[PDB]
Order: structure tokens, then C-alpha cells, then sequence
RNA sequence: UAGUAAAUUUCAAUAAGUUUUUGAAAUUGAAAAAUAGAGAUCUACCUCUAAAACUUGUAAAGUUUAAAUUCAAUAGAAAACAG
RNA sequence: UUUUAACGUACCUUUUGCAUAAUGGGCUAGCGAGUUUAUAUAAUUAGCGAGUAAUUUAAAUUUUAUAAAAUUACGAAUCGAU
RNA sequence: AUAUUAGAAUGAAUAUACUAAAUUUGAUUAGAGUACAAACAAGUAUUCUAAGGAUAUAUGUCUGUCAUAUUGACCCGAUAUAA
């Protein structure tokens, strides 16, 4: 067949019991190893963005607002910057965040409260 | 499908190199060869899980297959139309030769015009190969006459006979078995002379015909 | 026996002016290329004499002019261009064969009788798409070959 | 050049048949004079061609063939009918790409001018 | 064209009219080339009538036409070539322009640097 | 109308014999209606020669 | 030179020219060119002559020069370089003297009983009908091995073609050599080894020497693992292909073109030339003639009678003259045209 | 090579499913080259032939040897001492 | 290598359609299925070209190049129940 | 637009249809071709050309019936016969 038996038994090192040497389980259940990797792959940026929002989500309502109406300043403001970062920076850098949360408020005309 | 793409201008025949004449160093040009994907052998080829055959009906099996007369017990074009007349009797004709083969020699030097033409003369010369049963001069590129002929043969038409004898010579139409004209073409396995037969009706009224169309005309003639 | 109805019609709609042709612009291109202006000649041509007897007209006439290619005759005294068909007579091309020398400077001169036309370079001979063989030999002769 | 040729890539004759050409009263009756086994060769399909008579040069080969209802019951039928079954009949594609495979001899003029 | 069929019908459901002739079934066909024109008119009760006639003009040529071009060389076919056509010049198809790709961030190199070379 | 401009002459030698059998057919058209006979005019049946008129 | 093909060959005259001094040259046309127009242009030039020189056949490199020169010719010797034409010729050749009759075994040949091991149904098992069938214990294949037959034709004119462009091509190459004569003084192989090795040790050497050979020669150049002979009545694309090397002799040399000058003669033939016996025909009844019936004939002799052994003969003489006298005989003489 | 040649009904093999010829079963049975028979039924014309025997060694399976074409122990043979 | 988080109902066959409680496989190694010959037609790469195409050389007895040989087969002409 | 228009039903016609009458056999022969429809084969309407007739101002009209169904392939065989 396609993958040599050589290359199976490698894609299948870790595996329980039988499905490990023997063929006629270690091939499907190789195979949706890789149906489901090529899946996890597409969704793992989906899981970052979940939770770079909900970093954010939670450092900025300790500055009373929430994170829609921060964002919708954001895009109306002159800053390109990531939601990648922003996470990043309430965590290890969370004085900058203030700092980039304030122009961001300023350049919408946004009161918080 | 038979059809296969022509080799373009653009692909190379040259290896890029001058190599030797050694049983190593040898290709042919491609397109040569084409090589057909084994069946039944891969799911990454596509005739593995079938071989280019479908589902399971009657053409999926060993021996399967129908034949071009079957149409499903509707009944085929053979047993429906109609049954026509006999076929040819005179299976035994001679060859139609144009002038435009004759004469395409003649401009050459393979023919002399000074001379009788004959069926041999047209033999060797390479006009044509095999010829039972006699030559005719059925005309096509009549135009290029430009000399005088004069024609020994076993039929001919209207417009030739016309068209020669506008310019001048003749043309001279005999009657010959196979057994006798095989001894004009190929007299060297004829060493004694053969008789001349005495023609039935059927010869004579094909060979008036002829003497209708202003020709003239070489047979033994019935009491 | 004369014709009628639609059977004569379209036998005399050929003394009318036609309707233009829709056309797939593939075509357009072959038309832009086969009606682009003409070319001189690199290697110019020598004249037949007239009231030549057609045993004459059958040898062939003396060359001139230092060429880089040559053309051989048959073992019969003819030129080697040929037609070729299909089984169905729908792709109709010229053939040339027995060709010596660059090539290259071949079929830049040959595209310049047939008015641009493809053509297909092969091992030992050159394809040509349209029956164009009176043209050619009516060339080489005029040249000398 | 074959240094060593075979038995049966030489002439192979039938089974069911004598080893003469000729007998005597020693001879047999039931079975026949001797034959050879050639390769199978497709043969023209002898219905067809007495259907059929064949037309046309070499490249663009057609089937000529007469018309059906004609020849049972004529009382029953129009001038028109009857007129239009006098004229020449060509077979159509759909059915003569189907019939080429029974004619392999087809494009020979011998076999041509005799049909 | 002549002796063309304009319709089949059982009775004259749609009459008849000029250059045309019917036949035994109440077909209509046609007698010369041209156009077809329908006209209508109604009766004295309010009755739909149809004819079917011909305009006997004449029709654009689609079916015969010439053959398509070819230029002579002049110097060898000297005769032929005066009647040589002019080059077309036929738009085949549209020149499209690349799009330009941003070039900013892929970075500018630095010559005669300074480094903490171990 | 004639197609004066230039094609390939044997590629489409057809279209030149094609052309004159029609030019021919004018002619032989013409020369009839100008040369013919009014009996020649008529159709069939009316081109015949009977003695005794009607009544 | 295709043309020119149907005219019968003349006598060939090799036109040596005497040229001392140095050996001249040949200049081989660029590399570049040969390879992109590998059908169109010849390897060497056409309207130049091709002087050769002639050495000797037991002499070292430099000092190997007699002070004379050859002029080949270009029909065989200056050919466009096509090994498409001789790709074609190899698989001919090695398929022409070739048979197999190996044969695998059926399910049938096979040896069995043509019975059921055990019937259909109630045994829990598959279906095994019929026996040693494949996939099967002593199973034979069902698309195996048959006995058969490799020789197919080739046309005639490219299996002498394939030959032209091989030796126009060892000349272009670089490797064929001509030679005065072969000619040794003993029948040993003394001679020919020790001047042969310092020469070239590595080269399988082939050398077509004429049909009048020298006796010492033929005992000498086997047991050379090396070499080869071949007349130049056959001369095999592959024996020029098989061995690096080839030497060709000066007296042979007209030997071989005027075969291959005939060879194409027979096949480029107008039907209304003439041939006859040929050159290449004529010298091999001189040197193996074919023995001929007896010249012995009778003729009258008026003056004696005449006396048959033959009874029937006698008989038959007999009543001729008894004709004669009656003048009955010419009913039976003919005169047919 | 006179109970022969040939004939009538049937069958067989002759390419032919039918109308010959060659032979067989039953029944009848000739002449004397001046005669007799075939030539797709019958007639005429003509042509061909002469109805006696004998004669082509190696075919075949099995063993062995030499060579070519092939397998290399789930192959090759059923069997690398196995009918 | 373990734990946690999220996602996730095998495979082949057959079918309008199966995780299917529809068939089939206890796992492993090895055997295990479009092959051979001939004719005709088409297309592709080539040879020669109004001409083209040879090997019952299956031999010769040291033992060869497939050395001849175009009789023959196809062919630039079709129309008609004949 | 009913009456009707040979018979089922639809469609259409009203110069239809119904009725009276005088002359008459176009309910004839041959050849070419388009269009509708249409897997195939089959079926349908009819102009154009030629011969030879009827009607009778004909100038012209008619190649079975108002229309659609009112039947059957090919083989084998048969009567009359333009070969
Ligand atoms: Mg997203
Ligand atoms: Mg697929
Ligand atoms: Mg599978
Ligand atoms: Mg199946
Ligand atoms: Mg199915
Ligand atoms: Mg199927
Ligand atoms: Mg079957
Ligand atoms: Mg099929
Ligand atoms: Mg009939
Ligand atoms: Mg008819
Ligand atoms: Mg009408
Ligand atoms: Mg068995
Ligand atoms: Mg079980
Ligand atoms: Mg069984
Ligand atoms: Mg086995
Ligand atoms: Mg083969
Ligand atoms: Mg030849
Ligand atoms: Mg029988
Ligand atoms: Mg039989
Ligand atoms: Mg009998
Ligand atoms: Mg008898
Ligand atoms: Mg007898
Ligand atoms: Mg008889
Ligand atoms: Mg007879
Ligand atoms: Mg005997
Ligand atoms: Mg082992
Ligand atoms: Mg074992
Ligand atoms: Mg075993
Ligand atoms: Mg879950
Ligand atoms: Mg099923
Ligand atoms: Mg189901
Ligand atoms: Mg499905
Ligand atoms: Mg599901
Ligand atoms: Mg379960
Ligand atoms: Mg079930
Ligand atoms: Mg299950
Ligand atoms: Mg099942
Ligand atoms: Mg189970
Ligand atoms: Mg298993
Ligand atoms: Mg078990
Ligand atoms: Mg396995
Ligand atoms: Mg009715
Ligand atoms: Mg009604
Ligand atoms: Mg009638
Ligand atoms: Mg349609
Ligand atoms: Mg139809
Ligand atoms: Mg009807
Ligand atoms: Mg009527
Ligand atoms: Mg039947």
C-alpha cells in the first residue's frame, strides 16, 4: 500500500494494544490521525482568538469599559495593532495597555464609566 | 482513446550533450511508445478498483460484452431492411489508367512515342504492377496530349479516342485471356507461341460497342 | 438538372455579399497573423524561361546564390513537398522533406509564401497546415534546387 | 536464422479429419478430406452486403440501401409514399460507426467494385 | 426559404395568406424567401382572425460565403499579390496590469554594522 | 458581386468552380427569356398544336 | 546523395593522392550545432573532400605514416547522425533469431482430480470447486507464461541506413583508422601481439580485410581476445557497436562500397533500368566460383547416318522420313506468330 | 481391372440445407476405342480423359546425453529419492 | 512519559441512503486476478514516395550479412439492380 | 356561428355545407429536392422539371374523399411484365 510499513509503525509509535503493530487497525486509525490533524490545524487559529478576546475582555473592564466598544475605537482610531499583542500586554506589559487603551478612547471621543 | 497529441515544436529531441553510438547511449524520438497504466493495480492510478469497467453488469465480466449486431432483441438493421439485387457478373475487368499517368512518363524518357504502345511497355515502365483481365484508358488529363500515340490495349472510351486522333494517331483495342496476356507481360515463361481462341458472345458485344466509338479492333470473328 | 427552392438559393447566394462571420477570437489571432504584411526575401529568385518544353520543365535549373540549406530530390527526378489528410480529409497539410542545413532559416523563408501559416518542425520533414504544394515547387524550382 | 524451430509453429491441420485428400476402399466415409487451422480472421458479415451495395471514394464512405414498406401492400399507400421510397437511401452515422466492425475489408477497391 | 413549413395545424386555426400555399392537412408553407409577418383582424363579433404572410425580400448570407484570406509573396506571385487585403486588426483580448505587492516591510539591509562578535 | 481579394487558390479550388457554373446559369437564364418563342413561355399543356378549335 | 541512387555504380576507383610531410587533418563541424540539428546537418563538411590518411597496422601513433591519403565518400561515411534509425534496428536484430517456448501452468495442465473437495453448503467454508486453481495450494496462474515468437519485419531501406550513419559516425567520433594491408610474415602470433599491445591494450578492434585473405593472418588474429574480423560481405551494425574500435584495409575498402554503392542499387531501382550481374556480384565468382555443368554438345554430322539408343526415338525417326517421301508431314508443321 | 462401369429410391462425404459427381445398402445389369464416361439435373455440339496394383524411411510415449528457452524450495513436477 | 482542556460515532463491500443492531475479516509473513497470438480500421513517432512493401535463411553443413528475387497484395475513379 | 360536414372526440370552415345537372377518370407514368418530425428504421405536407389527358372564356384549376386512426417489417413464395 501507500504508507510502507516501516513509516506506519512511526505514525503509530504511542499507540494501545494491537493498534500499534498489527495493519488492519494501525492504518484507519492512522488515518483519522490525519483527517483530524489537518482539521485541528484549521481550527487551532480559530481557539487563539477565543482566547485573546477573553483576555482582553477581562483587563479592560477593570478600566470600566467593555471590549466592544474598545475595539470599535480601535479600527475608528489610527492603531493597526493585533489583538494578538493586546492579550500579551495585559498579562506582561500591563502598563502600556493602559496606555494604548486611553488614545484608543480619546481619538473615538469614549467616556468610560 | 486512439487519439493522442502530436509532439510539439518545443520539446527537445537532443540530450543537451554529444554522446557516442555505444548500446548504452540510444533513444527514439518520443511519442514512440505510449504505455498504458497497468489496471488493477492502485487506488492512485485510476483503473485500480475497476478496470476502467463500472458496476456489476454484463460488460464487467470476464467475456462480457455484445457484439455490433445486437440491439437489445429489438430486431437489428440486417433482418429489417430489405435484400437487393444480384452483384457484378464480370467480376473479370480490366483497369482504368488515365492519360495523366501515360503521359507523365513520356515527359520523362521511360516511353517512346515513335513506337506502338503495349501493355508490357507500361509494365516496365512502372506505370502500374499486376493487370488481369487487360487495361483501359479511361481519360483523365486529356489536355496534356501534345504528340501522336498509338495504343495497343483491351478497351478505352469515347473522349480518349476522340481526343488522340484530334492530334493524330490511333488506337488499336484486342481481345486477351489472362493466360495471354500473362504471355505479353511475362514472355520469358512462355517460350512457345500460343494459339488465339474464337471469342463467345458475350466478347462480341462488348467489342461492337468499341467499334462504335471510332476505334479500331483485333479478334478472331465468329462464322 | 436545374435546382429549386432552397436547394438553388444557397447555389446562388454565392454572387451575394456575405454576412460577417462571428467569430471565436481565435480565429482573430490567425487572421492577425496570416494577414500580416509580407517580408522580403533573404534569398532572392531567378526567373523561369517561358516556352519551356515540359520534358525541360520536369529537370531542374541551375543554382546561383550560396544558400546555407539545401533540398535533395528523389531517386526519380522530383521534388519531395507532398500532401497529407486524415482518414476523413479535415486536417490537410503540405509536407517537405530531405532538408539539409539550418533549419531555422528554412521555415523563416518558407512562412513567407504561406502567408504565416504554422508550422510543425519534425524529425526529417516540416509540417504545414493548408494545401499549399503549387506555391512551393513554383519556389524551389525558382530558386534552382 | 533459428537455430531450432518448432512442431507447432508450423502448419497445424483439424481433428475431425483425414490425413488424405483422397480414399480408397480401405477408407472412411463419415469423416472428410483433410484442411488446414488458420488464425481466425474476421469475416464481412455475408446479411449486410446483400442489404446493402457501397459507395463512394476511399476517405468518405457511405451505405446505400433500398427503403422498407414497398413490397407487401402497395394499394394502401400515396404517390408520394411510393415516390419516396424509388430514391436513394444512405445509411446514417449513428448506425454505420457500429457497422464498419462487421466490414473490415471495406476501403479495398476489389471488394468495393465487386459489391 | 421556399417550401418551408410555418405551421401544422388541423383546420385553419391560423389562415392563410399571401406567397404561401397550403396543403391537404391545413399546413402552411412558404413560396419565396423573405420575412414572415403575422397580421390580425377582427370580425363583426369580436373574433380573433390570423393570417400568416411573407415579406418576399430577400435573407443575409450565412450559408455560402467566401473563403477565408491569404497573402501572396509579391516577387513570386507578382499578379495575385495587388489584390492582397489589408491586415486586420482584431482585439483578441485585454492587457491586464500585475498587481503591485507592498515592499515596506521586508526589511532594508545594513552595511559596515557594529556587533558583539564572540 | 464578385470576391475580388486574394485566398488560397487549391485550398479552396472548389469555391472558384463553384463560382462560374453560377455565372453560366445567368447567362443561359437570359438568353432564353430574350431568345425563347412564346410557346416556349407557356407551361406544358398549352404548348400543344390541335386542329379543331373549340366549337 | 538520394538522388542518384538508380543509375547502375561504375567500377569503383579509390583516388589516392600521395602526401608526405605531415597527416593532415579533418575538422569536425561544432559540437553546439550536432546537437540541435542532429538530422539536418552532416557531421562533417559535404563539398569538401574527405582526405584520409592511410598507416600502417603494427606501428605505434607517431610513428605510424605511409605518406598517402584517401578520398571517402560522403553517402557513407558523411551522414546525418540518427540514432532514431538505429534504436529501430537493435530491437529488430535481437528479436529476429529469438523464440521461447517456456511455459507456466494452468489451472488445467496442472495436476489434479477435476472434482469438488467438499460440496457447497454445511461445511462452514468457502467455496472451493475446482482444484490447484489460483490462489490455491500448487495453484497455477491464469495469466502466465506462453510459448511464442519475437521476429517481426523492418523496412528495408533503414536497415541499411542504420549501417551509413554508424561508420559516419566512428569516423566522427574519432575512432576508425584505415590500414595499408594486412600482412604478416609468419602465421604466429608473435607478430601481431607485441605490436598490438604497446598500440592499444584496451580497444575491442574489429577489421574488415577482403576476400582474398592472407593465410598468415587468419591463424594469428584469434586467441586475441580483442579482436575481430569480418569480411566486408557482412558487415553487422552491431559488430561496429559492440567493439570500440574498427581499422579498415585499403583494398577492402573498395570491396565494401562498392557493396553498399550496389546494395542500395537493388533496392533504389526504376523498373525501367537494366541491371545485370554487378560489381560487387562479379568479383565473388572469381574468388569462390560457383561450378558450372559441362560444355559437352553433339552436332550432326550429315555425312553418317543416324542411330538412336532410344526405341522410341527410332520409331519416331522412322516415320518422319516416310513422310517426307508422301509429303504428308506438312500437315503437321505449324506456324503460330 | 464383368456380376465390373452405369442406372432407379435413400443416406453419407463432396463449401452448399438442392438438381449433380464420388461411394455404400436393396433391386437390376452394357458395349467393345467405330465403344464408354465427366463437364451441378435434360438435349445438341465440341473438348478432356481411359474406370489395375506398387512407392515419401524419422509417427508415438518412456529413459539418457548435448544445446537453446526458463524456475531457484508456498517456484519449478503431484514428488530436490515420492506416486 | 503522565495529567488536564477542547474537538471527534472505525474500515471494506453494496446502496436513493449506513456508527448502523446490513454483509465480510481472529492477527502475522508468503502465494493470490486485463496476459499471449493473428487480421481489419484509426491515431501517434519514423522510412521511402507515384510509387511503396521481401525472406518457411525454419537454410547452407566450419557456417553469414536477413545477400538477392515484385510473381503477388494495396494504390491518385467513380456511376448503375445487372 | 347554429344547421350540418360518412362513423369516436377535439379542432376548423360559412367561396362551408346541403341540393339539381352536363362532360369526365388526375383514385395517371417518370426523375430531381427542400422542410417539419425524428435514437434508428418508419411516417407526414408539397413545390419544381418532362411526357400523355380531362375541364372549357380559362387567365386558370385537378396527382382520391374537410382534417387526424381505418393497420404489419424482412425472409420464403406467387401472377402479370417497360430489362
Ligand atoms: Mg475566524
Ligand atoms: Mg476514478
Ligand atoms: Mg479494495
Ligand atoms: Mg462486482
Ligand atoms: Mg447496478
Ligand atoms: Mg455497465
Ligand atoms: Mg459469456
Ligand atoms: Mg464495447
Ligand atoms: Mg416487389
Ligand atoms: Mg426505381
Ligand atoms: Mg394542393
Ligand atoms: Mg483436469
Ligand atoms: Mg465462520
Ligand atoms: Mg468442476
Ligand atoms: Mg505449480
Ligand atoms: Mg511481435
Ligand atoms: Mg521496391
Ligand atoms: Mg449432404
Ligand atoms: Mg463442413
Ligand atoms: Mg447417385
Ligand atoms: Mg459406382
Ligand atoms: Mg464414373
Ligand atoms: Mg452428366
Ligand atoms: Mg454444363
Ligand atoms: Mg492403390
Ligand atoms: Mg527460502
Ligand atoms: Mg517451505
Ligand atoms: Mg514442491
Ligand atoms: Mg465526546
Ligand atoms: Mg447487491
Ligand atoms: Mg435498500
Ligand atoms: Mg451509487
Ligand atoms: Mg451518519
Ligand atoms: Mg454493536
Ligand atoms: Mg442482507
Ligand atoms: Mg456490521
Ligand atoms: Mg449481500
Ligand atoms: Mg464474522
Ligand atoms: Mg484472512
Ligand atoms: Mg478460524
Ligand atoms: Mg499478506
Ligand atoms: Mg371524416
Ligand atoms: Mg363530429
Ligand atoms: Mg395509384
Ligand atoms: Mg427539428
Ligand atoms: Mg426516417
Ligand atoms: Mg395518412
Ligand atoms: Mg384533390
Ligand atoms: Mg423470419
Amino acid at each position: 500500500t501507500g504508507f510502507s510499513r516501516e513509516k506506519y509503525r512511526k505514525l503509530a509509535r504511542g499507540f494501545f494494544g494491537r493498534n500499534k503493530n498489527c495493519l488492519r487497525t494501525m492504518a484507519p486509525r492512522v488515518d483519522k490521525a490525519l483527517r483530524y490533524s489537518f482539521r485541528d490545524r484549521r481550527a487551532r487559529r480559530r481557539i487563539y482568538r477565543k482566547e485573546w478576546i477573553q483576555t482582553i475582555n477581562a483587563a479592560v473592564r477593570e478600566h470600566n469599559t467593555p471590549y466592544n466598544r474598545f475595539i470599535w475605537a480601535l479600527n475608528q482610531s489610527n492603531i493597526i495593532l493585533d489583538r494578538k499583542i493586546l492579550s500579551n500586554l495585559a498579562i506582561n506589559e500591563p502598563f502600556s495597555f493602559k496606555a494604548v487603551l486611553d488614545e484608543v478612547r480619546i481619538q473615538a471621543q469614549l467616556q468610560s464609566k | 482513446s486512439s487519439c493522442i497529441k502530436q509532439r510539439p515544436n518545443d520539446v527537445p529531441t537532443h540530450r543537451n550533450e554529444l554522446l557516442p553510438f555505444t548500446l548504452n547511449n540510444l533513444w527514439n524520438n518520443p511519442g514512440y511508445r505510449r504505455k498504458a497504466k497497468k489496471l488493477g493495480r492502485g487506488i492512485g492510478s485510476g483503473k485500480g478498483k475497476t478496470a476502467g469497467k463500472g458496476t456489476n453488469g454484463h460488460n464487467s465480466r470476464s467475456g462480457g460484452g455484445v457484439s455490433p449486431r445486437f440491439e437489445g432483441g429489438q430486431t437489428p438493421w440486417f433482418r429489417r431492411l430489405p435484400k437487393l439485387g444480384i452483384t457484378r457478373i464480370n467480376k473479370e475487368r480490366p483497369k482504368a489508367i488515365n492519360m495523366s499517368l501515360i503521359m507523365y512518363a513520356i515527359h520523362k524518357g521511360r516511353i517512346d512515342s515513335t513506337k506502338p504502345i503495349t501493355i508490357k511497355v507500361l509494365h516496365d515502365a512502372g506505370v502500374f504492377s499486376t493487370a488481369k483481365y487487360g487495361v483501359k484508358l479511361v481519360g483523365r488529363g486529356l489536355k496534356t496530349i501534345d504528340r501522336p500515340l498509338h495504343f495497343e490495349v483491351s478497351d478505352a472510351s469515347e473522349n480518349v479516342i476522340k481526343a488522340i486522333k484530334e492530334k493524330g494517331g490511333s488506337v488499336k483495342c484486342i481481345y486477351r485471356t489472362p493466360l495471354q496476356i500473362r504471355e505479353h507481360v511475362f514472355p520469358q515463361n512462355y517460350p512457345i507461341n500460343l494459339r488465339s481462341t474464337i471469342p463467345p458472345k458475350r466478347i462480341v458485344k462488348k467489342m461492337e460497342n468499341i467499334r462504335e466509338r471510332g476505334a479500331e479492333v483485333e479478334f478472331n470473328v465468329p462464322k | 438538372m436545374r435546382a429549386a427552392g432552397k436547394k438553388l438559393i444557397q447555389q446562388q447566394m454565392i454572387l451575394r455579399p456575405p454576412h460577417p462571420r462571428n467569430m471565436h477570437p481565435v480565429t482573430k489571432e490567425a487572421q492577425n497573423r496570416m494577414t500580416q504584411p509580407p517580408k522580403p526575401l533573404e534569398f532572392k529568385l531567378q526567373d523561369i524561361p517561358a516556352n519551356q518544353t515540359p520534358e525541360q520543365a520536369m529537370l531542374p535549373l541551375g543554382v546561383n546564390q550560396i544558400m546555407p540549406f539545401s533540398i535533395l530530390r528523389t531517386h526519380t527526378g522530383n521534388l519531395p513537398v507532398y500532401r497529407k489528410y486524415n482518414h476523413n480529409r479535415t486536417s490537410k497539410r503540405t509536407i517537405i522533406r530531405h532538408i539539409e542545413g539550418d533549419i531555422n532559416k528554412f521555415t523563416e523563408e518558407l512562412s513567407k509564401v504561406v502567408s504565416n501559416a504554422e508550422i510543425h518542425v519534425k524529425v526529417g520533414r516540416v509540417e504545414v497546415n493548408g494545401l499549399h504544394k503549387e506555391s512551393i515547387d513554383f519556389w524551389l524550382k525558382r530558386l534552382g534546387f | 536464422a533459428f537455430a531450432q524451430f518448432p512442431k507447432m509453429f508450423k502448419t497445424q491441420y483439424k481433428k475431425g479429419r483425414l490425413s488424405s485428400r483422397f480414399r480408397t476402399k480401405s477408407s472412411t466415409w463419415k469423416r472428410g478430406p483433410k484442411t488446414v487451422l488458420k488464425a481466425h480472421k474476421q469475416s464481412n458479415h455475408s446479411a449486410l452486403l446483400k442489404r446493402i451495395r457501397i459507395v463512394g471514394p476511399s476517405w468518405d464512405r457511405k451505405l446505400k440501401f433500398k427503403s422498407a414498406n414497398h413490397r407487401h401492400q402497395l394499394r394502401k399507400k400515396s404517390r408520394a409514399c411510393l415516390k419516396r421510397k424509388r430514391r436513394a437511401r444512405y445509411a446514417h452515422p449513428t448506425d454505420f460507426k457500429r457497422l464498419r466492425r462487421l466490414i473490415p475489408s471495406l476501403k479495398k477497391a476489389s471488394f468495393k467494385n465487386n459489391h | 426559404f421556399p417550401d418551408d413549413i410555418l405551421a401544422r395545424q388541423r383546420g385553419f386555426k391560423w389562415h392563410a395568406g399571401q406567397n404561401t400555399y397550403v396543403g391537404k392537412d391545413h399546413t402552411i408553407h412558404s413560396k419565396v424567401e423573405g420575412h414572415v409577418r403575422f397580421e390580425k383582424k377582427y370580425t363583426d363579433t369580436n373574433r380573433k382572425v390570423v393570417t400568416v404572410h411573407v415579406e418576399p425580400g430577400q435573407v443575409r448570407n450565412q450559408y455560402n460565403r467566401p473563403p477565408p484570406p491569404f497573402v501572396y509573396h509579391p516577387e513570386l506571385y507578382p499578379e495575385r499579390a495587388v489584390n492582397n487585403p489589408a491586415p486586420t486588426n482584431f482585439q483578441v483580448y485585454k492587457q491586464t496590469v500585475q498587481k503591485v505587492k507592498r515592499t515596506d516591510f521586508r526589511g532594508s539591509k545594513v552595511e559596515n554594522a557594529n556587533r558583539n562578535v564572540v | 458581386y464578385i470576391h475580388k481579394t486574394s485566398y488560397n487558390l487549391e485550398q479552396f479550388k472548389s469555391y472558384t468552380q463553384n463560382v462560374e457554373k453560377a455565372l453560366k446559369d445567368l447567362n443561359q437564364e437570359k438568353e432564353k427569356l430574350e431568345n425563347s418563342s412564346p410557346f416556349d413561355l407557356l407551361p406544358r399543356r398549352k404548348r400543344r398544336v390541335y386542329d379543331r378549335p373549340l366549337h | 546523395s538520394i538522388t542518384n541512387y538508380s543509375i547502375k555504380p561504375v567500377k569503383y576507383e579509390l583516388k589516392i593522392n600521395e602526401q608526405p610531410g605531415k597527416m593532415p587533418i579533418l575538422v569536425r563541424k561544432p559540437d553546439e550545432i550536432l546537437v540541435k540539428q542532429w538530422w539536418s546537418q552532416s557531421p562533417f563538411e559535404k563539398t569538401q573532400p574527405l582526405r584520409v590518411p592511410v598507416l600502417k597496422f603494427l606501428a605505434e601513433n607517431g610513428q605510424a605514416y605511409t605518406g598517402k591519403t584517401v578520398d571517402l565518400d560522403h553517402d557513407i561515411f558523411n551522414v546525418p547522425l540518427r540514432r532514431d534509425i538505429v534504436h529501430s534496428y537493435v530491437l529488430w536484430r535481437q528479436n529476429r533469431d529469438e523464440i521461447k517456448t517456456h511455459i507456466t501452468k494452468t489451472k488445467g495442465t496442472v495436476s489434479g482430480s477435476g472434482k469438488k473437495p467438499y460440496a457447497q453448503k454445511g461445511t462452514g467454508k468457502a467455496r472451493m470447486g475446482n482444484k490447484r486453481a489460483p490462489g490455491r495450494k500448487k495453484g497455477g496462474k491464469a495469466h502466465g507464461a506462453k510459448p511464442r515468437i519475437l521476429r517481426y519485419p523492418l523496412n528495408k531501406k533503414i536497415r541499411l541506413q542504420a549501417l551509413k550513419v554508424v561508420l559516419s559516425a566512428k569516423l566522427a567520433e574519432g575512432k576508425l583508422r584505415i590500414i595499408e594491408t594486412e600482412q604478416v610474415d609468419e602465421p604466429k602470433t608473435r607478430a601481431i601481439a607485441k605490436m598490438l599491445e604497446k598500440m592499444d591494450k584496451r580497444s575491442r578492434i574489429l577489421i574488415v580485410h577482403p576476400y582474398q585473405i592472407d593465410t598468415n593472418f587468419e591463424l594469428a588474429h584469434q586467441n586475441i581476445q580483442k579482436l575481430q574480423s569480418c569480411y566486408p560481405n557482412e558487415l553487422s551494425v552491431l559488430k561496429v557497436l559492440t567493439n570500440d574500435r574498427v581499422f579498415i584495409t585499403l583494398e577492402a575498402l573498395r570491396q565494401l562500397t562498392q557493396e553498399l554503392q550496389d546494395r542500395t542499387f537493388r533496392n533504389y531501382r526504376m523498373k525501367h533500368v537494366e541491371r545485370g550481374v554487378t560489381e560487387s556480384e562479379a568479383e565473388r565468382e572469381q574468388v569462390w566460383p560457383t561450378p558450372k555443368q559441362q560444355d559437352t554438345k553433339v552436332i550432326y554430322d550429315p555425312t553418317k547416318p543416324l542411330q538412336f539408343k532410344f526405341k522410341i526415338l527410332q520409331d519416331y525417326y522412322e516415320q518422319y522420313e516416310k513422310l517426307k517421301e508422301n509429303g504428308e508431314i506438312q500437315k503437321y508443321r505449324e506456324n503460330i506468330e
